[PDB]
RNA sequence: UUCAUCUAGACAGCCGGACGGUGGCCAUGGAAGUCGGAAUCCGCUAAGGAGUGUGUAACAACUCACCGGCCGAAUGAACUA
RNA sequence: GCAGUCAAGCGUUCAUAGCGACAUUGCUUUUUGAUUCUUCGAUGUCGGCUCUUCCUAUCAUACCGAAGCAGAAUUCGGUAA
């Protein structure tokens, strides 16, 4: 295959079938998912994801106030 | 053709309800309820019988078929 | 920390209007009882703005307001024993859809002969019945969907399949590189119930069979302090 | 441990400082919403519709107190008239009647420290800007009553 | 049909080559002919130079009769009238300059019959809010200021 | 908070009857009958006329609270299975080996038979529940039909007839085979 | 890590084969002939930059193996304005020494009409060193190329006047000459290459 | 604990609107709210962004922000331990 | 590690006494993949033979997840001794 394919091939003859439903179900249990390695975690890979989340919160606070002031 | 549901019939704590009374000073005596507290506690008051008006734990007594 | 909904994230330009909105409503629609001496309610449903804006043109000479339905029935004082007029109850107790209020103060039978003129067309009627029955052939599908010429149309685009599928039940495929279901699916009929997903495929193959009109409830002149009922379907 | 005794010594310094500055603060904050009556009965030069009449003697202070009390009716009434039918009403509207009749039961026992109004107390008020040694030095600050001031 | 008469609108720079690049899946189907559509294109924007514009093209069997249709983007730079801004040379064009009133007001009596307001005062203020976001200045002026100042009573614009 | 009171409400149709003696519902109509063993939830039922039952806790906390929907909606399901079924579609695609899908009877048991899924010589055999009737929809292309009473088993068996044939070792966005469910609705689909 | 993710999917070309190169105008003609000849994916379409890269093909002409090279199209501009997308283009007939077809629109689907088309191969006639060079003129069965007139004629024989062409037609679409082409751009390759053995 | 919203109908859900100068100005082979830099205005509004995302070569179409109908009682955020 | 800009908590309600998490730039070029024939090693009481168990902080074998993962071959993760 030469010259970009894949998204050749999405346009030619489509994704699955049950495609667009399981990337809704998966966004809809990524919620559940997410308290689940919070509290199964253990040894580094807890104080990794909780460093991960720690950073991920500050971000968004700072994107929300960010924003509020910039638009008002 | 019709529906069938039994599954229960408890007697109630309910302003009205009579109440023997099992452990304490007034033993073995009735009241009534008159009042209800919380979950747990209600006030009794028996005239008759001569139990005094009180405060008590649902735990001390027990209800009695009659109202 | 308790198991909760959290809400979307949208960080977009507009924002909430609060009661302030409703208190201006309230004092425009007693000002302009108070102007204007020729108060008719109407009952606009089913409307897309470009024909109000129209209306609106036409009618370039009176008022028209369109709040809530509930607080212009409390500027007009829907309460038996309150009123800014005599004996309105009548008029505010006419109120029983998305009310529209027109204050005008010229005419009292060309307001009501015009308005049983402008008539345009609109969409599938989603709620009402619908008369030309289409049917998709068994080729590849079109933009204008059986109502164009041979060649001079697009073919429907190829990003939309899934909700014509997954969204309407149409049985499709793919196949060779358009739409191009394999047998002729009726969606609507003459004289039939037309449902939320018929009025929905005759949107999306953008037919127009139903026609707008206004439907006039009543008018009031506060000169005579006297409301005269209508029936102009 | 890479500690020793210093970081010790310099950790009891900062926190010590630190809480010490924020007890002193609050009780600056105590004082001055403590002495407010005071404040209340200074302004306007003392009462400026009447800041002719130097001697406020024994019915003027009376009325002053009295108004100090229900100087916050306003909001009051304000929050009974925009208190909902099946609501609570708000710890405003509750802490705020609390503080209305707290004041009036020691209004009818002896009804604010205020200041003497019968020597140079008057002039002195007026010549006592903020500080909290007026009392230390130059308060005669007699209690009155809802009646006869005694 | 009888006929296909639509306005194919087709803003392209004018009086240049309208190249079917962009009209042959609009029109090369449609049985034209794309040297003789060009002219006519040139012919009917042949007064508006180095602008684009938009303009309609009646299909009444296989006689394209070209128009022009009259926007508030073309009138309004057309009548700041600069120079000429080629592809060949530095293309940085910013168009700061100075409009008139009085175009602004003529600008506003030519499209006053493409607009939903029923005031020339309106119209001239939509025509300035234009001009503001085109960067032209009009009586040496922040556009949107001078029609807050117009909203305020400014200008005596006549209806 | 532990609640004192909490009751939700279930509106029995005119044609069918719920019998519910110790947390055993049985529930009879015009489509056959199903039954249900709700003995771990410690609820009550009672019947108020003979359309309406009302299911209570009594001092019940937040995880028993939320019990009571989950009663509610089971009962809900059985009555609409019996008064008018579950019926479910599953379309089938492939690119380059068409499959083979059909009906066997291995010792009298009723199976799915695929076979040719991408060009294997894996036969994969799917059990059909017990109720659950498989049928291969005419004048539609590459489709079958599963209908019954039971919610459950129905869309369980129309569940693993999606597993029994996933894609392995590949790319999922190139290689686009398999069955998927497209429908789910009601064997009396109106009225 | 973007880098990468491109060059793993770029085609190979090797430069030292038997090699024939289409080149013309941004309207498909040469996709559609790369489609005949060979198999590919290079799709057909009305809009001018359908292809912004450029494919390959194969084929096999009396038992040797051929490569054929799609090109995305060179616009109008003299030596600086153009994109990356033409300079690919320019450099693959500048690189590649092989056989090199230009495709003529005689009929007006494209947006360019038969001066420009000849204003531009004169244009480009040096890039031609060492390759053997032949025009096509394609979509025949609307526009033959013998009811043409005398004020096309003149750019046409000016078209005909270099050493290396040779006028041919085709008609790609409703398949009527394509087989002939090839065979002619592989013969005069063939025999150009066979005739430099020089041992 | 502190802020808000709510029978002038709050939160969730279904349905309808979501307009007009204008395809704002540069860049682009083409990018029309949605590859980028500039920008950020005006009218009509009950309300509607020189646009929150999905999307098309570019258009279309859908969604969101914001308003309206139906249903009818309290609900949302941040924080403390 | 040093230097600077931030900015949620802060100095148990003070921002700029005085802290200050998450960030962010600077400083360390034979500065266009160049040179560098180098193992710039560490190690002095242990090293080797024989033989048996245990840990998981997983190299291979088993089963999964993600990736521009076409196929083939890999990379990064999860369970697992
Ligand atoms: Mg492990
Ligand atoms: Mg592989
Ligand atoms: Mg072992």
């Amino acid at each position: 295959p030469q010259n970009d394919y894949i998204e050749r091939h999405i346009k030619q003859h489509g994704k699955r079938l049950d495609h667009e439903e399981r990337k809704r179900k998966r966004e809809a249990r990524e919620s559940h998912k997410i308290s689940e390695r919070a509290q199964k975690l253990t040894g580094w890979k807890g104080k990794q994801f909780a460093k991960k989340r720690y950073a991920e919160k500050v971000s968004m606070r700072k994107k929300i106030k960010a924003h509020e002031q910039s638009k008002v | 053709t019709d529906s069938i549901v039994k599954a229960s019939n408890w007697r109630l704590v309910e302003v009205g309800r009579v109440v023997l009374i099992k452990k304490g000073q007034s033993a073995g005596k009735l009241a009534a309820i008159v009042e209800i507290i919380d979950q747990k506690k209600v006030l009794i008051d028996g005239p008759k019988a001569g139990v005094p008006r009180q405060a008590i734990n649902l735990g001390q007594v027990v209800l009695t078929p009659l109202t | 920390p308790r198991s909760k909904r959290s809400k979307l994230v949208t960080l977009a330009q507009t924002d909430k209007k609060g009661r302030e909105n409703k208190e201006r409503i309230f004092d425009e629609v007693r000002e302009a009882l108070d102007t204007y001496r020729y108060v008719w309610v109407l009952h606009l449903d089913d409307v897309r703005t470009p024909v109000l804006q129209e209306i609106r043109t036409s009618w370039a000479g009176s008022k028209l307001i369109m709040g809530k339905r509930k607080v212009l029935q409390k500027a007009l004082g829907e309460k038996r024993e309150e009123e800014y007029k005599e004996n309105l109850y009548q008029l505010s107790k006419l109120c029983s859809g998305v009310t529209g209020l027109l204050f005008t103060d010229e005419d009292v039978n060309t307001v009501k002969e015009y308005f049983k003129s402008y008539v345009r067309s609109d969409y599938s009627r989603p709620n009402t019945k619908a008369p030309l029955t289409f049917t998709i052939p068994e080729g590849i599908v079109y933009s204008r969907g059986g109502q164009i010429p041979a060649e001079e149309d697009v073919p429907m685009i190829h990003s939309l399949e899934p909700t014509m599928r997954n969204k309407f039940e149409i049985p499709t495929k793919i196949k060779a590189g358009k739409i191009t279901i394999d047998s002729p699916y009726l969606v609507c009929t003459e004289g039939e119930k037309l449902d939320v997903r018929q009025a929905l495929i005759l949107k999306q193959f953008g037919i127009a069979a139903s026609e707008f009109k206004v439907k006039v409830s009543a008018y009031y002149d506060n000169d005579s302090s006297t409301v005269e009922s209508t029936n102009i379907n | 441990h890479p500690k020793g005794r210093k970081y010790e010594k310099l950790v009891r310094a900062t926190m010590r400082e630190d809480k010490i500055a924020a007890k002193k603060k609050l009780h600056q904050d105590k004082r001055v919403h403590e002495l407010a009556r005071v404040k209340f009965m200074q302004d306007v030069v003392n009462s400026d519709t009447f800041k002719g009449q130097p001697i406020f003697d024994h019915a003027h202070t009376r009325e002053f107190i009295q108004s100090f009390i229900e100087r916050d009716d306003t909001e009051l009434d304000e929050l009974k008239k925009k208190r909902r039918s099946n609501r609570p009403p708000s710890n405003r509207q509750v802490l705020l009647q609390q503080r209305r009749d707290q004041e009036l039961k020691e209004f009818k026992a002896g009804f604010l420290c205020p200041d003497l109004s019968d020597a140079k107390n008057m002039e002195f008020l007026r010549n006592w800007n903020g500080t909290f040694g007026l009392l230390n030095t130059l308060r005669l600050i007699r209690i009155n009553d809802k009646g006869e001031q005694v | 049909d009888p006929n296909e008469v639509k306005y194919l609108y087709l803003r392209a720079v004018g009086g240049e080559v309208g190249a079917s690049a962009a009209l042959a899946p609009k029109i090369g189907p449609l049985g034209l002919s794309p040297k003789k559509v060009g002219e006519d294109i040139a012919k009917a924007t042949k007064e508006f130079k180095g602008i684009k514009v938009t303009v309609q093209l009646k299909i009444q069997n296989r006689q394209a009769a070209a128009s022009v249709v009259p926007s508030a983007s073309s009138l309004v730079i057309t009548a700041l009238k600069e120079p000429p801004r080629d592809r060949k040379k530095d293309k940085n064009v910013k168009h700061s300059g100075n409009i008139q009133l009085d175009e602004i007001i003529e600008i506003a009596r030519q499209m006053r019959d493409k607009s939903f307001g029923r005031t020339l005062a309106s119209v001239t203020k939509e025509i300035l809010g234009t001009a503001q976001s085109v960067g032209c200045r009009v009586d040496f002026k922040n556009p949107h200021d001078i029609i807050e100042g117009i909203n305020a009573g400014e200008i005596e614009i006549p209806e | 908070m532990k609640y004192i009171q909490t009751e939700q409400q279930i509106e029995v149709p005119e044609g069918v009857t719920v019998s519910i003696k110790s947390r055993i519902v049985k529930v009879v109509g015009p489509r056959g009958t199903l039954t249900k063993n709700l003995k771990h939830i410690d609820v009550t039922f009672t019947k108020v006329n003979n359309q309406l039952i009302k299911v209570a806790v009594h001092n019940g906390g937040r995880k028993h609270v939320a019990a009571l929907r989950t009663v509610k909606s089971l009962v809900d399901n059985m009555i609409t299975g019996v008064t008018k079924g579950y019926k479910y579609k599953m379309r089938y695609v492939y690119a380059h080996f068409p499959i083979n899908v059909n009906i066997v009877e291995k010792d009298g048991a009723k199976f799915i038979e695929v076979r040719n899924f991408l060009g294997d010589k894996k036969i994969r055999n799917v059990p059909v529940r017990d109720g659950v009737t498989i049928e291969f929809s005419t004048n539609v292309k590459d489709e079958i039909v599963l209908s019954g009473n039971s919610v459950e088993d129905v869309s369980q068996n129309a569940a693993d007839l999606q597993q029994i044939c996933r894609v392995r070792n590949k790319d999922i966005r190139k290689f686009l085979d398999g069955i998927y469910v497209s429908h789910k609705g009601f064997i009396t689909e109106d009225l | 890590e973007q880098v990468r993710q491109h060059i793993g999917r770029l085609p190979s070309i090797d430069p030292n084969t038997r090699t024939l190169l289409i080149c013309g105008y941004p309207n498909v003609g040469k996709s559609s002939f790369l489609r005949c000849i060979t198999k590919s994916d290079v799709d057909v379409q009305p809009y001018a930059f359908t292809t912004k890269s450029l494919y390959v093909g194969h084929f096999d002409y009396k038992y040797l193996r051929f490569q054929a090279i799609d090109t995305p199209g060179i616009l109008d501009r003299p030596t600086e304005e153009m994109n990356n997308i033409e300079m690919q283009s320019i450099y693959a007939i500048a690189h590649l020494r092989s056989c090199v077809l230009y495709f003529m629109d005689l009929s007006e689907q494209c947006g360019f009409t038969i001066e420009a088309q000849v204003k531009l191969f004169h244009s480009i006639k040096p890039l031609f060193a060492n390759k053997s060079v032949m025009v096509v003129i394609n979509k025949t069965d609307i526009i033959r190329p013998e009811d043409l007139d005398e004020e096309r004629a003149q750019l046409l024989e000016s078209v005909k006047e270099v050493p290396g062409v040779e006028i041919m037609t085709s008609s790609c679409q409703l398949e009527e000459n394509v087989m002939e082409v090839r065979n002619k751009a592989c013969e005069k390759l063939l025999a150009s290459r066979i005739e430099n053995k020089l041992k």
